[PDB]
């Protein structure tokens, strides 16, 4: 409800006037860290390569995760199916070789 | 640039089985994730099975879940479906779709020209005419017939003004049914004769039918 | 699952139209849109964010507020009376799912309202038992009508057949339907009703045992 420190809490983004503490819709937007803002960022979607590892609440924005077969800010990319001479695939890395 | 051909546009009795092939040129084909999307006659796009570059990943929609199954062989740029047990509801084109990425998706960047499979589980069927009694307006019910086309026409073909032939309408029986309605005075109800003439090919029939005033 | 999208709309050659998709999963996932002129594969048209493939027109683009995809043609040409459609994944994520498509018209000539006639069951067929009705409607623009049966006040939705509508000789588009139905059934009821809406506006033809 109220702004301590000029700050609203996260999960809330401050009124236009500076005496209120509005909260960020939740599936809408996000807001991570005590702020001053005038509303909340928008939620993360997800492209066609991910799921949605975890939905995008009012403290945290969403977290799209590459699906089987690939690998990540941009595009999800194939995997490295073998190693090059003289040296495992996750949602986040490559083969390590 | 990408190359789809699909093929083996097939007319099958329900429960029976086919296997949609797809080939794919132009593009390294490993790369790329896969899918089948169909659609019945003029009613909306429907996703079938989805398939991951490798072979891992692989979705089917609910209603064809367990009956078709889906898989690549990326040593011959080839995508196939497996179908068994078809549905009289399986009735659409197909389309084998190209997914944009390498993970299983939808954004499907390319699209095949899409066979076309049929299921009826009917048979050759002659059709039984009625006349449409009566500016006025008579015309020939062409009723319950298997399978396209029919050919419409009048007094031995000697009428064509006024004639209008309806595209044949597939019902629940998956029986076709159409008609073929003419104008014509109000003075020609008595000093003229109005027969169409039904020939139905594929089953061998000619029916000639006097449409009279009730 | 589900994301459903109005089946027609329309726009005058040279405006703006915005066909909007709507999902309960369009809050977590990016949409994407097709183009399907009569008889061809499917194209596609805008790929999530805004990105749009190498050979579509500039005119074309793609937005997301909330649940809703919205694809935004600016300045409709003659090339795009065609249908589009929207898809994402399903709630979860593992499923794909379309939109119902939407007939986008573009407006070449003035619309017309639809003719309709109907055809109670003839003698020959009800002394075979069996009983139809024939719904012939023709010369409307544009070729989106929606078709109902009434049996005296009550909708009919069982052995109802419809026909998709198709560009006559005159560019206008015409349709059929049918009503199969037990002699019995004919004249337990007072009338029977064929209702065909059209740009809104209804024409209704009746016919009496």
């Amino acid at each position: 409800s109220s702004p301590s420190e000029g700050l609203c809490p996260p999960g809330h983004h401050i009124s236009e006037d500076g005496r209120d503490c509005i909260s960020c819709k939740y599936g809408q937007d996000y807001s991570t860290h005590w702020n001053d803002l005038l509303f909340c960022l928008r939620c993360t979607r997800c492209d066609s390569g991910e799921v949605e590892l975890s939905p995008c609440t009012t403290t945290r924005n969403t977290v799209c995760q590459c699906e089987e077969g690939t690998f990540r800010p941009e595009m999800c990319r194939k995997c490295r199916t073998g190693c090059p001479r003289g040296m495992d695939c996750t949602p986040w890395s490559d083969i390590e070789c | 640039e990408v190359q789809l051909v699909q093929s083996g546009g097939g007319v099958e009795r329900p429960g029976g089985s086919l296997r949609l092939s797809c080939a794919a040129s132009g593009f390294t084909f490993d790369d790329y994730a896969m899918s089948w999307v169909r659609q019945a006659p003029g009613k909306g796009l429907e996703w079938v099975s989805g398939i991951n570059w490798q072979g891992g990943s692989t979705g089917y929609a609910d209603s064809v879940k367990g009956r078709v199954t889906i898989s690549r062989d990326n040593a011959k740029n080839s995508l196939y479906l497996q179908m068994n047990s078809l549905r009289a509801e399986d009735t659409a084109v197909y389309y084998c779709a190209k997914i944009l990425g390498a993970g299983r998706g939808w954004y499907f960047d390319y699209w095949g020209k899409g066979t076309t499979v049929t299921v009826s589980s009917a048979s050759t069927k002659g059709p039984s005419v009625f006349p449409l009694a009566p500016t006025a307006a008579l015309g020939c019910l062409v009723k319950d017939y298997f399978p396209e086309p029919v050919t419409v026409s009048w007094n031995s073909g000697a009428l064509t003004s006024g004639v209008h032939t309806f595209p044949a309408v597939l019902q629940s029986s998956g029986l076709y049914s159409l008609s073929s309605v003419v104008t014509v005075p109000s003075s020609s109800l008595g000093t003229q004769t109005y027969i169409c003439n039904v020939n139905h090919k594929p089953s061998n029939t000619k029916v000639d039918k006097k449409v009279e005033p009730k | 699952s589900e994301l459903t999208q109005d089946p027609a709309v329309s726009v005058a050659l040279g405006q703006t139209v915005r066909i909007t998709c709507s999902g309960d999963s369009l809050r977590s996932y990016y949409a994407s849109w097709y183009q399907q002129k009569p008889g061809q594969a499917p194209v596609l048209v805008i790929y999530g964010a805004n990105n749009r493939p190498s050979g579509i027109p500039d005119r074309f683009s793609g937005s997301s507020s909330g649940n809703t995809a919205s694809l935004t043609i600016t300045g409709a040409q003659a090339e795009d009376e065609a249908d589009y459609y929207c898809n994402s994944a399903d709630s979860s994520g593992n499923h794909v799912v379309f939109g119902g498509g939407t007939k986008l018209t573009v407006l070449g000539q003035p619309k017309a309202a639809p003719s309709v006639t109907l055809f109670p069951p003839s003698s020959e067929e009800l002394q075979a038992n069996k009983a139809t009705l024939v719904c012939l409607i023709s010369d409307f623009y544009p070729g989106a009508v929606t078709v109902a049966w009434k049996a005296d006040s009550s909708p009919v939705k069982a052995g109802v057949e419809t026909t998709t509508p198709s560009k006559q000789s005159n560019n206008k588009y015409a349709a059929s339907s049918y009503l199969s139905l037990t002699p019995e059934q004919w004249k337990s009821h007072k009338s029977y009703s064929c209702q065909v809406t059209h740009e809104g506006s209804t024409v209704e033809k009746t016919v009496a045992p």
